[PDB]
Formats: structure tokens, C-alpha cells, sequence
């Protein structure tokens, strides 16, 4: 099939999907199922019962949000599958599915059986004439537009470092973590309770996600900017309320550097990253610490750069050059790189055909990838 | 050594009195009277301006230590039970006012859900403490309280009373006296919190497992021929003295539905214990399903406890519990000291450990010298 | 006769016992538990740090540290406190009292005999103690003074050719791949299977799943077939909580990195490669014996056929005239501990300890001098 | 630069670069 591929990186929170062609993702949009909060049987209230996209955020007050996928693995698969569905709508990419071959995003290290399940449903519910499912990690260095670096992906669910050396992966180098920005809002809900302030609404986890991402901020010195008198910086609510965030702007994400202060077995990004650069061979090293990309939306926190260089810095060989290439893009680079996979020829050698696939069985599906 | 007394604040009530105690000597409603404002003013009260909180709070604790303790502060130490996740400016607005004004020597402020845990005797359990402003879940395991597994929801007494004032608001038939035996709707605007309490304390209880379903269902009541069980009689609840208001029997056991509801959402009070525990450590898990105590007013409501257990029995088996909480026994903890107050007893068990206490407690000479209260926020 | 304490600090298990005995008396293991939670108040009965068995129970909540890592000891003060559960809380025995036979794998770090030494006689001021090979112990149990021991416990696999009792230490094979290599890998291939194991309790979940369920395959591509094409060998395994997992190849794809190690990513050899190395380094007119007397020890020798396994590969790699004979006895677990103790209750062994007089004399360095 | 301007997230007003200093 010479149809243009359909690239769509399935993030546990934002999902963005678009065609190879474009360099950026013409859609996107969080990755939830917004239902009526109450249980509607009369006439008059919100129809339909599966608000997707805008318009989940049209009426966001008065729906519950369920979330499909949690740590980078599918939990509701008719929610996925009513997703994807909603990705092959009028209002996002106006096309029938059996058009187009399909490129997937995948979280490193995730179970067989969702990728089986989602090869599944990607053939037999959309006949979609093949598919490919690549790790995140790999498609930010094609964004990138290089050979060699250590993508430290910190996304929604998942927070996972991957070394690349020339083009060949490290798999026993692979360090994964589920302390990603879902856990940091759950963190700033209990210190937004610690303030005072109740979330307790599904609805209201979207708002203290807004607030992490509108105003929340890592300190190089938390104890001096604990000591410090805080600014306490005003939020407006969307019904038009304020609230002062106060010292929680810096204490909710410092758990992603520091995740046993809220008693989490968890490495922490900056441990992760380096020791995922350490199991390395001792030559690459080096060169590793030197090409440090980041990517994933949970790396756009204010100050993120500097923190991350300075336990890098203490945890790294001393008088050894750091480089953390922090693009701007960062939050899109997963998809901009599965664009430009699928715009390349070889691109058609790797994905499986339909016919393929329902000879081969499941199995297909796991051994092309490697 | 002077037995330490212990305080616990709370919207509703505050519980005072001295370690090493049965149970508390004082419990009154947590307010003021201030001289010519007929309604009195609640101590406790967050998001407000620093200086009118210490001042609330100075006079209440002075009535404490003064009309129901009869001993002076400076004397003895201080227990203060405050839950866990309590708002922080009112926590150093309240150890300033113990130190800089009463100049206490030392208050420990002690978790509600540990305390709870230290009157059994167990050193492990899941407490569920149902207050007045929120219901809240922690589990403990071997005396370190689980923070990352917490659990809460605004189903306390705060909401049951505001379900109770617009069902009865709606279905309002209130006999006058003054020409007006017939019913006569919603002649006061709005009733007054203490007698919203006391009829919520009085006809108010918790039907039976079956009976809340069968309510539940009948509200929608679609495509639905008289499922609902038959209510209990209506009670003529006298208000002012001349007017009787009828409060009718569907409100009696319709009223703390909203507790178990789910609503679409999969968010109840008893569905709160299961949320948090499906979150705990692997290992954790069977130890704190064995023992599970139950604390706070709301949970003091008749026929409380046997709904609890049988919707938490009900929902393990549905199909998000099933798989991991699915084969578990869920067994209730009966504390020595009744509902209300088994946080105070513990914290008066933790009083009369002298020798700890001085050491775990915040000597004023330390907050003298820095000002800063101990809190498990980042130093 | 006062009876000399034995006390094998494995890397994952730590065995202790006295002198005569046929098996350890206190056997727990080696982890030292801290709780997780710092800023919440904390209850009454508590303890700074948890030991052993009591860290095992309790490590819902506490977060686990193995003192000893690839048998070397890289947190000293982690393993004093180990030293001090085994001597004071679990033989409940006063250390000054009975000398100390400890041991130690071959070709580890001099510092770390060296320190061993010192905190032996500085901080609990045994009168005297030894520090010995364990496959040279684990041979000795066997009842046999010629034979090839390829000892592999929780942090380390190391083959040692013993000859009428003489070592030859320039044949001894050591591998960092033993034990918890294995647990981390069947973590890797149970997370691929569904189940995500990550905190260091569920370390302890995945290392007893470990010991219950899997096994050696005779044959590995055979039993892969064998699997896909049927569902005998799924066995199904009970968690804490009562959760129940069903494991499938995994069983016998764990162990099989003992004799591929490229599945774990070191390009090392096999057990079975090194120990046919192993012999081969020896001399010509004694590999023949070595043949004969293949004796396996250690915990991590105890999955079900992996004698047949071992015996098949070391029969395809030697010459077919040489009779293989891997000896795998079912106490074996404990074969390390209980040679020691027969190494301190003979009588010749009086002049083999270090006494406190020599350490303060010639200092921690004497341990080079006498031990090996 | 201008074909990320109509993203939401792009983060700007910050450096693309976090790196310590040049050694000889
Ligand atoms: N004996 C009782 N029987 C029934 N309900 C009661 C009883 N005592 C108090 N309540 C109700 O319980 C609620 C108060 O609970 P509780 O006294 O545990 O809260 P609190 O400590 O004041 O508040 P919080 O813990 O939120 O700070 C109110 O609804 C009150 O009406
Ligand atoms: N400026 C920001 N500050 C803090 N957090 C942010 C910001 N922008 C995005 N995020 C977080 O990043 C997450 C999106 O991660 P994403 O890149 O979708 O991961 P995935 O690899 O799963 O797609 C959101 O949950 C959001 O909370
Ligand atoms: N019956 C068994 N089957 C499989 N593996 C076992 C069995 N018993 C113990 N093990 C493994 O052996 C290891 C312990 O080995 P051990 O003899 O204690 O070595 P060391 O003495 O160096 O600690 C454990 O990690 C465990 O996984
Ligand atoms: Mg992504
Ligand atoms: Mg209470
Ligand atoms: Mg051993």
C-alpha cells in the first residue's frame, strides 16, 4: 500500500496522532474516556455518554474521567479501542481506517499480551492493511536526527532511560520506572490537601494536572527555598475561584528526583538516567553522558534542565562532560520521530502485512519488531 | 511528672481531658461565643487570615483549660491528635498559640490514625476515620502510617447534614400551630445545624445491604412498579416548641444513601477502603484486610458497621476488585472506647508514657529558638 | 572443649552454627530491612533497622539491603549488624568465648579478608578465627579430598579442581553470574509475562517463586516446543496476598542462564563451560579423577535436573572414553557449612587459627599469611 | 522555529541546552 502511514504515539496521558508527512501532530489530545458523572436515565442531560477529546474539556465539570492506560499498560481495552476509533472520527484525520498502514508507540519493557491485544485489535476490529509498534525511546533520536544518545523518555505513566550507541540498543541497559507525571499530580493532590485545598473529584484530578503543569517549578536547593518565604503564586480555577499554591509548587515534583521522601520504592529520574548510562560498556560511557536527550511532557518542568545537570554532575566521574539536549519539542518528539520513520522507504520492510499476520499468528508481531 | 492532656480538635466536637484516662473528661461542640452574635463562631476553621484563627483559637483553649480541665497549662504537656494531611497553617497557628500564649512545655502532635491503632493493642491495621468535614482511609503497618496509600472522600457528617436540610426542605411539612395544622412547606428558610444534627443522630440509621440497593435502584425507578421496600413510620420531630415537623419515613433511610452511593464513579465510603488497599505493598496487603478499625462520628450511626462490611463484601467481587482483592476476610475491629473517641484514647495511652513522651514532643525552647513545627513535609 | 562457632556469610543467606553439628543452627536471610517512611510520625515497637527473618516478615514496609554483593561486602556496617544478630539475638553466644570459622569465595578482594579480620577481633574480640574457601568446605562435606567443586550460591559461581587435597589455585574459575542474576532475570521475564515485580520486597516474591516452581531443562529447545505447543508445563503459584500466578516457559528460562549467559548480556561462559575450563587448566594425569568427582554445592545448584543437564553438557565437551560423575547430594544447600564445621572439629585444626596474639602482632595482614 | 509556534506545550524562553563547562 503507497497510502500515506498514520502515525499515532499512544502516551498514557496525551495521545497524538497525525499523518507520516507532517512534522509536527496535526491531532492530539489527553487519553481518557469522559462519561456522565451521574447516571443518566432521563432525557435532557448529556447524550451521547463517551466524551472524547475537546469535547470532554467542553463540559469537563460535570463529567468522571476514566483513563484507559496506567504505567504504559492498557487497563479498559473497549476504552482504548473507543479511542482509537475516536482517532479515525470526523473530527480527527477524516479517513477510513483500512486505508492507511499504522504506526504504534509502545512503552519499553510492557507486557506481551498488550502488544498482542493491541496487534489484535488494530487488525481485526480497523482492517487496516499492516501495522508497527516501536519503543518511544527509539523515536527520539530520529527526531533528533541522531545516531548516538541516552533517551531518558519521562512521559505521563512512565518514566524509562534507553541508551543508543551507533544505532544499536542496549536492552540489559534499559532502566524503567513508573514515578511519572500521574504519580507527581497525585503528590501535588496531597500536598494541595496538605494546603488545604480538595480534589477529590476524577474530574478534579484534570485541574490539579493543570495546576503542575501552569505553575510548579524543581529548586536546585529545596531546603533554601523551603527556608525561603514563599511567593505563593495565584491560580485561577476554571469556575473563576483562586487559590495560593504556595511552597507545593516545589515540593510536588521534587518526589521525581526524590520518590522515597512519600515512602516510594522508586529509583528517581537523575538514578535511573545514570545508571542506566553505567550498565553500559565502559567505552561507550563516556560518549553516553555526552548525548543525553530528553523527552516526554514530564521533562518540561521549570528548572527541570539545571536540577537534572547538577545530580548528574555529583553522580557522574568527575571533570566529565554532561550534555542533556533538551530540545524544545521535547513534549512532541516521540511522534516527529515516528513521522519521519514511516516517510522513510525502509519503513516499508518493516511493518507486517495483514496476510502476514493472520498466517504467522501473534507470534509476527513480536519477531519483527527485532 | 504531671499527667499530660491530651486535645483533640475537630469541626464537629473537640474531645479534651488527661492521660492515662478511661475516656475523656470534656467533649463539647468546637465553638466560641463571642458577646452579641446570637449563632456562635467554629474554632476550627481553615483558609482564613492567620490573626482571627489564633484568636479563636486562643479563647477556645482557654475554656478547655479553664471551665472542663481544671489545672493550669504551663504545668503539663500537651497531646494534641490532629489526622494526618491537616492543613499546616492551622497546625502552626495552633502550636504557636500552645506555646507563645499558654506557654505549654511540650505538645505532641500525634497522628489520629496511629492513635486509633494504639488502643487495640495491634500494630497494623487499615483505620477509616469517618469525621465531620471528610472520610478518610490510612493504612498502618507496623506503626509507620502509609502515606503514600492514602484514601479520602467528602462523604462526612458536613455532607449528610446538607443531604438531610434538601431532602427535608423538599419534602417539608411542618405544622405551624398558628392557624396552620394543615402542612405547610418550607415556612423557615433554612434549619439550623443543630437540628439537622439531632435529627440525623436521633431518627436517621443505615438500612440493610439489600434495602440501600433496593432504594438505590428505586430512585431511578426506571421502568420500576413500587420496588422500593417499605420505609419505616415518619416521626413529627418537634422544632421551636408550637411547630412539628413531619419528617417522613423515606428520608430516615434515604438520607445516608449518598455515603454508599456510587454514582458513576465507583467513590463511596466503603469503596474508599478497597481503592486504598488494592494501592498498598504486596505483602501488606492480607495483615491490614484481617484488621480493619473503624472511628469517627458518622461511623456511630446505627446499623453502620453492617452495611459497611457487607458493601465492602458486596464490591470485592466486582470485576476491578476481583482479581486482586477478591479471596480476602475483611474482619472489623470492636476498640475499647467508643467510636467518637478512640483517637483521644489512644493518644491518652501515648500520654502517660513519660519517658518517650519528652523526647518525641516539640520542647518550647526548640520552637523558641527556631519557630518551625516538625511536620513529614520537606524540611 | 570449647566448641568454635561456624558461620558462613553467603552472599544472599547467612548459615551459623557450632563446631560437631550436622546441620546450622540459626539459617536466615542475609538482608538488613530500614523502614521507608521518614516524615509520619512512628509507632511504639519499633526497631532502627530489622535483621534478618524479622526484616523477611516485615518487608511490606521496610525497604531490603544485602550487606554482601558478589561476595564482597561493600556495606561493612550493615554486616556488623548481621554479625551481631547471628552471635548476640540468634545462637545467643557470647563472640569473645569461641573462635570463628568464617568464610569466603576464592580470588575476592584482599580488603575485604583483610576487613573481615579486623571487625572480627576489634569489634567483638573473638579469641581467635579462620577464614576459608568455600569450595575447599563444600568438598570436605562430600567426604572426598579429590574432585572439582562448582560451588554457586546467591553472588557468586566459582569452580575450584582439588587434587589428594591440594588445591591448584591457578585452575580456580570464578563468575559474577549466580543466584540473584537469576531472580533479577525472571523478574525481566515475568514483567514480559504480565506481572510487575519492581520493589525490593518483591524481590523476596520473585526469589521464592524462584526456588518453588523452576527447573533445569534437560533439553532447552525441546521444552520451549513443548511449551508453545501445550500448556503441561504451566504451573500455577500463590502470591501473599492470595493473587495466583500462572507461570508458564519461564520455569525453565530462568536457570537456563546458568548455561547461556548471553540471556542475561555478559558474554561469559556457561557452568557447564566453566567447568570443563576449569579441568581443562589442570594438569593432564589428574583430569581424569576430576571427571569422576564433579561435586556440586551451593544454594543455587538445586534446581530439579540440573545434575542430568550438567552431566550432558560436560559429557559433550569432554573426550567420551572419561566416565562424567556430577555429584549432587539432596542436602547440598548446606554442604559449604557443614565441612566447616567437620574443618572445626578436628583435632590438626587447633594450629590453623589465627589467635588475637598473632592478629595484634602482625596486624589484618596476617590473614594472607595463614588462611590461603 | 515557527512550525512548533501553533503546538500547546512548546516550552520557550528557555535554553535547548543544559551542559557543563568546556575543559581543555
Ligand atoms: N454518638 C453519636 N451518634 C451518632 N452520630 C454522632 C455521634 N456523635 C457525633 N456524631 C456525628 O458524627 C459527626 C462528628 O464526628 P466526629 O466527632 O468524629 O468528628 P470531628 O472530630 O468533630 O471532626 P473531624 O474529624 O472532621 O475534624 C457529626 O455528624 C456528628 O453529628
Ligand atoms: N509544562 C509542563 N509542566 C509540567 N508537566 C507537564 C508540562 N507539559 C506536560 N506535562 C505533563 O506531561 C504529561 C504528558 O506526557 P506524554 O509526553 O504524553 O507521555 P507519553 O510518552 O505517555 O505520551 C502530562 O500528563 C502532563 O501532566
Ligand atoms: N530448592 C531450591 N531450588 C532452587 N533454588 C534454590 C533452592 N534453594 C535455594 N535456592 C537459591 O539459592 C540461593 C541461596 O544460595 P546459598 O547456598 O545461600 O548461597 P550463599 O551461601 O552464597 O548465600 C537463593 O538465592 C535461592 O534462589
Ligand atoms: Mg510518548
Ligand atoms: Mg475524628
Ligand atoms: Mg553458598
Amino acid at each position: 500500500i503507497a497510502n500515506q502511514p498514520v502515525v499515532i504515539d499512544n502516551g498514557s496521558g496525551v495521545i497524538k496522532a497525525g499523518f507520516a508527512g507532517d512534522q509536527i501532530p496535526k491531532y492530539c489530545f489527553p487519553n481518557y474516556v469522559g462519561r456522565p458523572k451521574h447516571v443518566r436515565v432521563m432525557a435532557g442531560a448529556l447524550e451521547g455518554d463517551i466524551f472524547i477529546g475537546p469535547k470532554a474539556e467542553e463540559h469537563r465539570g460535570l463529567l468522571s474521567i476514566r483513563y484507559p492506560m496506567e504505567h504504559g499498560i492498557v487497563k479498559d481495552w473497549n476504552d482504548m479501542e473507543r479511542i482509537w476509533q475516536y482517532v479515525y472520527s470526523k473530527d480527527q484525520l477524516q479517513t477510513f481506517s483500512e486505508e492507511h498502514p499504522v504506526l504504534l508507540t509502545e512503552a519499553p519493557l510492557n507486557p506481551r499480551k498488550n502488544r498482542e491485544r493491541a496487534a489484535e485489535v488494530f487488525f481485526e476490529t480497523f482492517n487496516v492493511p499492516a501495522l508497527f509498534i516501536s519503543m518511544q525511546a527509539v523515536l527520539s533520536l530520529y527526531a533528533t536526527g541522531r545516531t548516538t544518545g541516552v533517551v531518558l523518555d519521562s512521559g505521563d505513566g512512565v518514566t524509562h532511560a534507553v541508551p543508543i550507541y551507533e544505532g544499536f540498543a542496549m536492552p540489559h541497559s534499559i532502566m524503567r520506572i513508573d514515578i511519572a507525571g500521574r504519580d507527581v499530580s497525585r503528590f501535588l493532590r496531597l500536598y494541595l490537601r496538605k494546603e488545604g485545598y480538595d480534589f477529590h473529584s476524577s474530574s478534579e484530578f484534570e485541574i490539579v494536572k493543570a495546576i503542575k503543569e501552569r505553575a510548579c517549578y524543581l529548586s536546585i536547593n529545596p531546603q533554601k527555598d523551603e527556608t525561603l518565604e514563599t511567593e505563593k503564586a495565584q491560580y485561577y480555577l476554571p469556575d473563576g475561584s483562586t487559590i495560593e499554591i504556595g511552597p507545593s509548587r516545589f515540593r510536588a515534583p521534587e518526589l521525581l528526583f526524590r520518590p522515597d521522601l512519600i515512602g516510594e520504592e522508586s529509583e528517581g529520574i537523575h538514578e535511573v538516567l545514570v545508571f542506566a548510562i553505567q550498565k553500559s560498556d565502559m567505552d561507550l560511557r563516556r560518549t553516553l553522558f555526552s548525548n543525553i536527550v530528553l523527552s516526554g511532557g514530564s521533562t518540561l518542568f521549570k528548572g527541570f534542565g539545571d536540577r537534572l545537570l547538577s545530580e548528574v554532575k555529583k553522580l557522574a566521574p568527575k571533570d566529565v562532560k554532561i550534555r542533556i539536549s533538551a530540545p524544545q519539542e521535547r513534549l512532541y518528539s516521540t511522534w516527529i520521530g515516528g513521522s519521519i520513520l514511516a516517510s522513510l522507504d525502509t519503513f516499508k520492510k518493516m511493518w507486517v502485512s495483514k496476510k502476514e499476520y493472520e498466517e504467522d499468528g501473534a507470534r509476527s508481531i513480536h519477531r519483527k519488531t527485532f | 511528672e504531671k499527667t499530660a492532656v491530651v486535645i483533640d480538635l475537630g469541626e464537629a466536637f473537640t474531645k479534651c481531658g488527661f492521660a492515662g484516662e478511661t475516656g475523656p473528661r470534656c467533649i463539647i461542640p468546637s465553638v466560641i461565643k463571642k458577646a452579641g452574635m446570637p449563632k456562635p463562631i467554629k474554632v476550627v476553621q481553615y483558609n482564613i487570615n492567620t490573626e482571627e484563627l489564633y484568636s479563636y483559637l486562643k479563647e477556645f483553649i482557654h475554656i478547655l483549660y479553664f471551665r472542663h480541665l481544671l489545672v493550669n497549662p504551663r504545668d503539663r504537656r500537651v497531646v494534641v491528635i490532629e489526622s494526618v494531611l491537616c492543613p499546616s497553617h492551622f497546625r502552626e497557628t495552633l502550636t504557636r498559640v500552645l506555646f507563645k500564649y499558654f506557654e505549654v512545655p511540650s505538645v505532641l502532635l500525634a497522628p489520629s490514625h496511629l492513635m486509633a491503632l494504639l488502643t487495640l493493642g495491634i500494630n497494623s491495621a487499615m483505620v477509616l476515620d469517618c469525621g465531620y468535614r471528610e472520610s478518610l482511609v490510612l493504612p498502618i503497618y507496623e506503626g509507620i502510617p502509609v502515606l503514600n496509600c492514602w484514601g479520602a472522600l467528602p462523604l462526612g457528617g458536613k455532607a449528610l447534614h446538607k443531604e438531610l436540610e434538601t431532602q427535608l426542605l423538599e419534602q417539608c411539612t411542618v405544622d405551624t400551630g398558628a392557624a396552620k395544622e394543615q402542612s405547610l412547606p418550607s415556612v423557615m428558610g433554612s434549619i439550623p445545624e443543630g437540628v439537622l444534627e439531632d435529627i440525623k443522630v436521633r431518627t436517621c440509621f443505615v438500612s440493610d445491604l439489600t434495602r440501600g440497593l433496593k432504594i438505590q435502584a428505586a430512585k431511578f425507578n426506571i421502568d420500576g412498579n413500587t420496588e422500593r421496600p417499605s420505609p419505616p413510620p415518619n416521626v413529627d420531630y418537634p422544632l421551636d416548641g408550637e411547630k412539628i415537623l413531619h419528617v417522613l419515613g423515606s428520608i430516615r433511610d434515604s438520607v445516608v444513601e449518598i455515603l454508599f452511593e456510587q454514582d458513576n464513579e465507583e467513590k463511596s465510603v466503603a469503596t474508599l477502603i478497597l481503592d486504598s488497599l488494592m494501592q498498598c505493598p504486596i505483602d501488606t496487603r492480607k495483615q491490614l484486610a484481617e484488621n480493619l478499625v473503624i472511628i469517627g462520628g458518622t461511623s456511630m450511626l446505627p446499623g453502620f458497621l453492617h452495611r459497611l462490611l457487607a458493601e465492602i463484601r458486596y464490591l470485592v467481587e466486582k470485576p476491578k476488585y476481583k482479581k486482586t482483592l477478591g479471596t480476602k476476610t475483611f474482619r472489623i475491629h470492636t476498640p475499647p472506647a467508643k467510636a467518637n473517641c478512640v483517637a483521644w484514647l489512644g493518644g491518652a495511652i501515648f500520654g502517660a508514657l513519660q519517658d518517650i513522651l519528652g523526647s518525641r514532643s516539640v520542647s518550647k525552647e526548640y520552637y523558641n529558638q527556631t519557630g518551625r513545627i516538625p511536620d513529614w513535609c520537606s524540611l | 572443649d570449647i566448641a568454635a562457632l561456624v558461620v558462613d556469610n553467603g552472599s544472599g543467606m547467612c548459615k551459623a552454627g557450632f563446631a560437631g553439628d550436622d546441620a546450622p543452627r540459626a539459617v536466615f536471610p542475609s538482608i538488613v530491612g530500614r523502614p521507608r517512611h521518614q516524615g509520619v510520625m512512628v509507632g511504639m515497637g519499633q526497631k532502627d533497622s530489622y535483621v534478618g527473618d524479622e526484616a523477611q516478615s516485615k518487608r511490606g514496609i521496610l525497604t531490603l539491603k544485602y550487606p554482601i554483593e558478589h561476595g564482597i561486602v561493600t556495606n561493612w556496617d550493615d554486616m556488623e549488624k548481621i554479625w551481631h544478630h547471628t552471635f548476640y539475638n540468634e545462637l545467643r553466644v557470647a563472640p569473645e568465648e569461641h573462635p570463628v570459622l568464617l568464610t569466603e569465595a576464592p580470588l575476592n578482594p584482599k580488603a575485604n579478608r583483610e576487613k573481615m579480620t579486623q571487625i572480627m577481633f576489634e569489634t567483638f574480640n573473638t579469641p581467635a578465627m579462620y577464614v576459608a574457601i568455600q569450595a575447599v568446605l563444600s568438598l570436605y562435606a562430600s567426604g572426598r579430598t579429590t574432585g572439582i567443586v562448582m560451588d554457586s550460591g546467591d553472588g557468586v559461581t566459582h569452580t575450584v579442581p582439588i587434587y589428594e587435597g591440594y588445591a591448584l589455585p591457578h585452575a580456580i574459575l570464578r563468575l559474577d553470574l549466580a543466584g540473584r542474576d537469576l531472580t533479577d532475570y525472571l523478574m525481566k521475564i515475568l514483567t514480559e509475562r504480565g506481572y510487575s515485580f519492581t520493589t525490593t520486597a518483591e524481590r523476596e516474591i520473585v526469589r521464592d517463586i524462584k526456588e518453588k516452581l523452576c527447573y533445569v531443562a534437560l533439553d532447552f529447545e525441546q521444552e520451549m516446543a513443548t511449551a508453545a505447543s501445550s500448556s503441561s508445563l504451566e504451573k500455577s503459584y500463590e502470591l501473599p496476598d492470595g493473587q495466583v500466578i500462572t507461570i508458564g516457559n519461564e520455569r525453565f528460562r530462568c536457570p537456563e542462564a546458568l548455561f547461556q549467559p548471553s540471556f542475561l548480556g555478559m558474554e561469559s561462559c556457561g557452568i557447564h563451560e566453566t567447568t570443563f575450563n576449569s579441568i581443562m587448566k589442570c594438569d593432564v594425569d589428574i583430569r581424569k579423577d576430576l571427571y569422576a568427582n564433579t561435586v556440586l554445592s551451593g544454594g543455587t545448584t538445586m534446581y530439579p535436573g540440573i545434575a542430568d543437564r550438567m552431566q550432558k553438557e560436560i559429557t559433550a565437551l569432554a573426550p567420551s572414553t572419561m566416565k562424567i560423575k556430577i555429584i549432587a547430594p539432596p542436602e547440598r544447600k548446606y554442604s559449604v557449612w557443614i565441612g566447616g564445621s567437620i574443618l572445626a572439629s578436628l583435632s590438626t585444626f587447633q594450629q590453623m587459627w589465627i589467635s588475637k596474639q598473632e592478629y595484634d602482632e602482625s596486624g589484618p595482614s596476617i590473614v594472607h599469611r595463614k588462611c590461603f | 522555529d515557527p512550525k512548533y509556534a501553533d503546538l500547546p506545550g512548546i516550552a520557550r524562553n528557555e535554553p535547548d541546552v543544559y551542559e557543563t563547562s568546556d575543559l581543555p
